[PDB]
């Protein structure tokens, strides 16, 4: 498929 | 209601749907294909669309990281109103604006 983002935190 | 959350959809499908039937800020809620259990949120930002896993554990929904829910409507609901707070590596925020519905 498409690739998922990469989610930053804090 | 929970009408963001479409439940017989591919991602494939979902990011077509988006850049036909939304707009920049668009987003909704499917099954995930890739990890049965979790969930996946297909968002719209600047033309293109982006994909954000959500983890289920069965006690609890998270983004893997991040704040913790009870359930999936807790933590869409506060990602809509806590803007700042999903944010990408890049440094850009991923904005849930507008629920895209069935």
């Amino acid at each position: 498929q498409t690739e998922y983002a990469t989610i930053v935190f804090p | 209601s929970r009408r963001w959350f479409h439940p017989n959809i591919t991602g494939v499908e979902a990011e077509n749907l988006l850049l036909t039937r939304g707009v920049d800020g668009s987003f909704l809620a499917r099954p995930s294909k890739s990890n049965p259990g979790d969930f996946t949120l297909s968002v719209r930002r600047n033309g293109a669309v982006t994909h954000i896993k959500i983890q289920n554990t069965g006690d609890y929904y998270d983004l893997y990281g991040g704040e913790k829910f009870a359930t999936l409507a807790e933590l869409v609901q506060y990602y809509m109103e806590h803007h700042g707070q999903l944010k990408e590596k890049n440094g850009d925020v991923i904005e849930l604006k507008y629920p895209l519905n069935c």
